[PDB]
């Protein structure tokens, strides 16, 4: 019974998937937010305002 | 009626360089949208294709074992 004994032994043995220690990314990103994101956007706001408000003036 | 002519050259000058000011800030408020634009959805594609990655690779490796 070396077939049977066999064919029982590879069902039923669960081979492990992989475990995913591998997204640190997910924080290299949030911290590029930190970064990226809020940073620039604020001072690309705030710079956009400032044209505006120059484009003000320049109508009067 | 020199008066006029230097004064009136000088009036169209100025709105000559206010038209130029006005066009160059509109392309610049114009510039900063598109930079913004860009950084919003553009910059996570990176971290996406990084998780993409990761996911094939555990799959391959789950076929593969």
């Amino acid at each position: 019974g070396l077939v049977d004994d066999f064919e029982k032994k590879f069902n039923a043995l669960k081979v492990p998937i992989p475990e995913d220690k591998y997204t640190a990314q997910v924080d290299a990103e949030e911290k590029e937010d930190v970064k990226s994101c809020a940073e620039f956007l604020t001072q690309s706001k705030t710079r956009i305002q400032e044209y505006e408000k120059e484009l003000e003036k320049m109508r009067n | 009626g020199e008066f006029a002519d230097k004064l009136n050259e000088q009036k169209i000058a100025q709105l000559e360089e206010v038209k130029q000011a006005s066009i160059k800030q509109i392309q610049d408020a114009i510039d900063m949208e598109k930079s913004q634009q860009a950084l919003v959805q553009k910059r996570h594609y990176l971290f996406d294709v990084q998780r993409n990655n990761i996911a094939m690779a555990l799959e391959v490796t789950y076929r593969e074992r």
